[PDB]
RNA sequence: UCAUAAUAACUUCUCGAAUCGCAUGGCCUUGCGCUGGCGAUGGUUCAUUCAAAUUUCUGCCCUAUCAACUUUCGACGGCUGGGUCUUGGCCAGCCAUGGUGACAACGGGUAACGGAGGGUUAGGGCUCGACCCCGGAGAAGGAGCCUGAGAAACGGCUACUACA
RNA sequence: AAACUGCGAAUGGCUCAUUAAAUCAGUUAUAGUUUAUUUGAUAGUACCUUACUACAUGGAUAACCGUGGUAAUUCUAGAGCU
């Protein structure tokens, strides 16, 4: 929209136990809907001179009759501790990671279920 | 009447079926573990020796050895009996086990050479199937080929080679790492366990010391 | 079959914890050692309930064993281990010491040391024996074993013991005028001075603690902690153990 | 008669490391010689932890159209032993005649699991509590048992009855 | 990977059938006991057995290869190793 997004963040903390830094973001955005993810990434890098792939935020709830979000937002220090140390759903919605494809939970349970009947080299 | 004849010497196996019970007459009251010719079953078996190893009744129930009973008996088996397989720590199940005492109403029965013979029955004895080599620890190593206490042993290991995935590398051989052979670091974990226990001796000595001190000096003023 | 439990309920769980109640149907459960769970603090509590770091299971076992956390010096890779009174933890990838001390509330805070206070702990001393070999050891509250005590330390004494050898650096004797913190009963994280000791045969005798304000209280020796024989020995949270009223308590707030 | 120490002996003589990884470094008689840390697992005793198991005092709804109950074959107690992780009529032997009850024993009913607590009440109360928590018991109905620190376990086993 | 070994499977979840000094509740004791796990300490011993050794002892068994049984089970046997 025409009117700024304005950034705020508070509750910033600065955790090397992770490597990172931990802070609430707040957006003060009249007059638009909201803000995505990710155009919310790139804000958050270019105000801590950071890249893309060093920000990471969690959930963004809108407050009631709009104009404003607030959220968890979470930058690494350095692109290796954010891979080693975010949770994978987190990877595979930003994009970066490929998601673990793999068979269904009742399909799973019932392929080891008939393992269980066979045993030694047979079972593969 | 099949018959699952072994050979232990050239780890030969076989299966043939007499469908003529009179050559199998001998055998009928004989017992598992009892060395039994096999003349009726030549004349290619002639001059051969065959040992009672088991055998399994027509409802494929196997054989239990040690139970006088020519019939099928229900026991209490645990871990260590030889038809049960235990899949629980301490769990006991009742089988259906068909007596020692070989004979009719029979299946299969299980036989294994003792003597040879002066024949060459097809699939028997004109297979010497290889050993599954081979030995792993260091002294069935220095037993096996005769070395000394002050051979490297290091160097006498089986080898096999092995093919590579179609990729037209060079194929490599894989060995039988050796257990309980002498390393440096065996002898230095035996360095450090008596470096650990006698670290543990002065300490006590000189607080046992120590706490000698306070108390003789406490004495002296009191 | 029996056995030992091994979860725990959230609604069960010590109220000191300062727990979520909606957040999850279980607590964390400590294992054992330094307890007793009534009351005790597990290492999770510690850094995700107080600090967030840490901000669930997850990270919590992440930050445990990548062998960064020093509970009294020593390496815990125990996601809920039993840490207890005047232990100290020590987190040296950002570089403090935290000393877990009741406050007024009595709830475990996160009370702060700088440099020093870190390399000693005071205990309180629960046995004294002869060994295996005719060789005297004494008992602290927090189950360490020494092998060769001071002969004048008889029962209830507050031995400071340091942190990278185990040593005794000096006692304090259990005696009327001794700065004195309770422990337990309803007058937990109390800071004050022993004034009387009556004797009662059967194990329940009364302890007297006079407050910096000229405040008489009662505790067994159960809950008695001696902290100093003239001041403190070591550095007390905000407050130094003076429980307010619901009035002073306001009337603090609405000045500042 | 504790902690602990000491003596005389004993044992189907327990433990006192024939286990694994990283770093590989020092010394002089240069021998493939002597030494060197951090850990992993494991190990005797003591303390501690999660506990478990018994255990003291007090407190449970209705009923006399339930007034005497227990004790042959344990009922109250004493002694010796066995068994148990341990105490104990827990059990085996010998001796004595005790134990409970109108302050309700014993017996019967409960559409009774106990409690923290729910509902409704000026005070005094009435009623409910299978059920988000603590304790108990059970896994179709009884009994028995192995493994195991921990089970009389049942998504363990064995036997009988019913069902299938 | 398979298999051997260790650990856990005695937690949790469900239900209220039995049960009226019984369970349970508050308060006591274990000087009348056991305790995997955790935590802190903790063990020098010329004691005596093998053919002997400590620069290091012995024999089996899986996994695997091959031969089967029964209509059928998370049934298993015989034979060669390690
Ligand atoms: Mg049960
Ligand atoms: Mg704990
Ligand atoms: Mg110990
Ligand atoms: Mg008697
Ligand atoms: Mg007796
Ligand atoms: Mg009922
Ligand atoms: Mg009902
Ligand atoms: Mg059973
Ligand atoms: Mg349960």
């Amino acid at each position: 929209s025409d009117s700024p997004v304005t950034l705020r963040t508070r509750k910033f903390i600065r955790n090397p136990l992770l490597g990172r830094k931990q802070m609430v973001v707040d957006i003060l955005h009249p007059n638009r809907p909201n803000i995505s993810k990710d155009e919310l990434r790139e804000k958050l890098a270019t105000l801590y001179k950071a890249t893309k792939d060093q920000v990471n935020v969690f959930g963004l709830r809108t407050q009631f009759g709009g104009g404003k979000t607030t959220g968890f937002a979470l930058v690494y220090d350095s692109p290796e501790a954010m891979k080693k140390f975010e949770p994978h759903y987190r990877l595979v919605r930003v994009g970066l990671a490929s998601k673990i494809e793999k068979a269904s939970r009742q399909q799973r349970k019932q392929r080891k279920n008939r393992q269980k009947t066979l045993r030694g080299t047979a079972k593969v | 009447m099949k018959l699952n004849i072994s050979y232990p010497a050239n780890g030969s196996q076989k299966l043939i079926e007499v469908e003529d019970e009179r050559k199998l007459r001998h055998f009928i009251e004989k017992r598992m573990g009892a060395e039994v010719p096999a003349d009726p079953l030549g004349d290619e078996w002639k001059g051969y020796i065959l040992r009672i190893t088991g055998g399994n009744d027509k409802q494929g129930f196997p054989m239990k050895q040690g139970v006088i009973a020519p019939n099928r008996v229900r026991l209490l088996l645990s871990d260590g009996h030889s038809c049960y397989r235990a899949r629980r720590t301490g769990e006991r199940k009742r089988k259906s086990v068909r007596g020692c005492i070989v004979g009719s109403d029979l299946s299969v029965l299980a036989l294994a050479i003792v003597k040879q013979g002066e024949q060459d029955i097809p699939g028997l004895t004109d297979v010497v199937h290889p050993k599954r080599l081979g030995p792993k620890r260091a002294t069935k190593i220095r037993r096996f080929f005769g070395l000394s206490k002050d051979d490297d042993v290091r160097k006498y290991v089986i080898r096999r080679e092995v093919q590579p995935k179609g990729e037209g590398k060079k194929p490599y051989t894989k060995a039988p790492k050796i257990q309980r052979l002498v390393t440096p670091q065996r002898l230095q974990h035996k360095r450090h366990r008596l470096a650990l226990k006698r670290r543990q001796a002065e300490k006590v000595k000189e607080e046992a010391s120590e706490y000698a001190q306070i108390l003789a000096k406490r004495i002296a003023e009191a | 079959g029996r056995g030992p439990k091994k979860h725990q309920k959230r609604l069960s769980a010590p109220s000191h914890w300062l727990l979520d109640k909606l957040s999850g149907v279980y607590a964390p459960r400590p294992s054992a050692g330094p307890h007793k769970l009534r009351e005790c603090m597990p290492l999770i509590v510690f850094v995700r309930n107080r600090l967030k770091y840490a901000l669930n299971y997850r990270e919590t076992k992440a930050i445990m064993m990548q062998r960064l956390i020093k509970v009294d010096g020593k390496v815990r890779t125990d996601i809920t281990y039993p840490a207890g009174f005047m232990d100290v933890i020590t987190i040296e990838k950002t570089g403090e010491n935290f000393r877990l001390i009741y406050d007024t509330k009595g709830r475990f805070t996160v009370h702060r040391i700088q440099d020093e206070e870190a390399k000693y702990k005071l205990g309180k001393v629960k046995r004294v024996q002869l060994g295996k070999g005719g060789i005297p050891f004494l008992v602290t509250h927090d189950a360490r074993t020494i092998r060769y005590p001071d002969p004048l330390i008889k029962v209830n004494d507050t031995v400071k013991i340091n942190l990278e050898t185990g040593k005794i650096e000096d006692f304090v004797k259990f005696d009327t005028g001794a700065i004195a913190m309770v422990t337990g009963g309803r007058n937990m994280g109390r800071v004050g001075v022993i004034t009387h000791r009556e004797r009662h045969d059967g194990g329940f005798n009364i302890i007297h603690v006079k407050d910096a304000l000229d405040n008489t209280f009662a505790t067994r020796e159960s809950n008695v902690f001696v902290i100093g024989s003239e001041k403190p020995w070591i550095s007390l949270p905000k407050g130094k153990g003076v429980k307010l009223s619901i009035a002073e308590e306001r009337d603090r707030r609405r000045a500042n």
